[PDB]
């Protein structure tokens, strides 16, 4: 991805986006109880913790584009992955407006708490001023869609979230795009059935984990990925995507039955128009993280990429024996024979991708079930029921999270969520977590689950059939 | 996979 044109918003009539410059994250009541090194990401140029130029850092992931045609390797990769998706019978029929907006099986209701994007943010019009959970009203939305139309600019925000000491110092804060409510809606109508099918079918057929429930999904992963594991990381995946990968994504959707006109929304994601504060700019390539379906599309593209690299490096590869599960850039895969990921990384580099060893490793080492992580979680077989696998979020991560809050009024939900993550670390670690939480008065005002209850409910969850 | 007792996190 690359920035192709920048201008002062006022020269083109756009008002300045008044995006918050102060973090909503504050130290929580548990900040002193637990240890941690993460702090809120830098959100403004003047941050005294900066040790690099902010604006440069944030836009630096737009490393450029490789200007290539869709090659032979890509074509076979698309064909192989389209073959899997075909077995899913994804309907390319538009999703009915109400289903797209207010919720349906496999596609949660449009989040009414996130930004409505442009022009709404400039007019003080919030999603809630247009939409109604209670009434499922669509009259106002339609007025809005007709009045303002589609293909509106995206609003660029700096993601307000915890980051490592090093990422704070380097101003390496993440940018997310707020698609206009009009474009979000039109995209959910166009691809909603694909979103639903993906959400209902995490695994090796969609090659996606988007929308999965790790508590349940983890036990399936080693059944699905039964060869020698393959895993590696990308650096700035989203912004590194060149247009060629979107071209591949468009071919893939066409094989699925989408018309050329329907894939036009992919051009909207690729060659994009943004507002960042007082600037207005155009980008060619790069997935604009935050728009409708970005995790799904990123995941689909990853399926094309990895197959492409294997086909390129290993001419004798048999893709029918390759398996992978992606969540955007995050991947866990397997092949029955050992595969040299450093080789795949060099191939990727020729395609404008930056792949590094898994988990900040120095060498493309062997990935084992002991060291493998996915969605930041390790895999640990239950001691009593070996076929059940615990998703293990490191206690360090749980500690980082508990020390800060964006709204202390949600302490109960926040802590409960962390408890659902923590117990997988074991009874001793859990009792210690709980003891430390209760070492401050707020901790004793909370309804915290008992370990035995967590374990029991986890074991019972595997009893209830799940719709696919 | 590894079991918790055999491997920690
Ligand atoms: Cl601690
Ligand atoms: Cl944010
Ligand atoms: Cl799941
Ligand atoms: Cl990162
Ligand atoms: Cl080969
Ligand atoms: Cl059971
Ligand atoms: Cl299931």
């Amino acid at each position: 991805g690359e920035i192709e044109f920048i201008e002062s918003s006022k020269d083109a009539g756009f008002p300045v986006i008044n995006t918050p410059s102060k973090t909503k994250l504050e130290p929580s009541v548990f900040h002193q109880v637990f240890e941690g090194n993460k702090e809120p990401a830098v959100l403004r140029s003047g941050d005294p913790r900066l040790k690099a130029n902010f604006e440069e850092a944030i836009f630096s992931k737009y490393i450029g584009n490789v200007n290539t045609h869709v090659d032979e390797y890509m074509l076979e990769a698309v064909d192989h992955y389209a073959g899997q998706l075909a077995t899913l019978d994804i309907s390319t029929e538009p999703m009915k407006l109400e289903d797209a907006v207010y919720g349906t099986e496999g596609l949660e209701a449009l989040d009414l708490t996130t930004s409505a994007g442009y022009p709404y943010v400039a007019l003080g019009i919030k999603k809630r001023d247009i939409l109604s959970k209670k009434t499922k009203d669509l009259t106002k939305l339609k007025e809005c869609m007709d009045k303002y139309g589609l293909n509106l600019p995206m609003v660029t925000y700096v993601k307000d979230e915890l980051r490592s000491i090093e990422k704070v110092a380097k101003g390496k804060s993440r940018l997310i795009e707020a698609s206009s409510l009009n474009d979000s809606v039109a995209m959910r109508q166009t691809f909603g059935n694909l979103y639903k099918t993906f959400h209902l079918n995490p695994g090796v057929v969609t090659g996606s984990a988007v929308g999965c429930d790790p508590d349940l999904f983890w036990s399936k992963i080693p059944v699905m990925l039964d060869g020698h594991l393959i895993a590696f990381d990308y650096s700035g995946y989203d912004a590194s995507l060149s247009p060629v990968w979107f071209a591949c994504l468009k071919m893939l959707l066409e094989k699925l039955g989408y018309t050329h006109k329907e894939t036009n929304y992919i051009d909207y994601l690729c060659n994009s128009h943004h507002l960042y504060r007082d600037k207005h700019y155009f980008v060619r390539g790069g997935m604009p993280s935050g728009c409708s379906g970005t995790s799904i599309f990123n995941s689909m593209i990853n399926n094309i990429i990895i197959r492409t690299l294997m086909l390129k490096v290993y001419k004798g590869i048999d893709l029918d024996q390759f398996r992978m599960i992606a969540y955007g850039d995050d991947v866990i895969a397997s092949y029955p024979w050992p595969i040299d990921a450093s080789l795949l990384a060099e191939a990727g580099k020729g395609y404008g991708l930056i792949m590094t060893p898994a988990d900040k490793g120095e060498c493309f080492n062997e990935v084992t079930w002991t060291n493998a992580t996915f969605l930041k979680r390790y895999f640990r077989a239950d001691e009593q029921y070996p076929f059940l696998v615990h998703p293990v979020m490191p206690m360090k991560d749980i500690h980082e999270s508990i020390r800060w809050t964006k709204d202390p009024k949600n302490t109960q939900d926040h802590v409960r969520s962390l408890c659902l993550l923590a117990w997988h670390n074991g009874e001793h670690e859990y009792e210690e977590f709980i003891r430390k939480i209760r070492s401050v008065p707020v901790g004793r005002c909370l309804t915290l689950p008992a370990f035995s209850t967590l374990r029991r409910k986890w074991l019972d969850s595997f009893h209830h059939h799940h719709h696919h | 996979p590894n079991q918790k007792p055999r491997v920690p996190t």
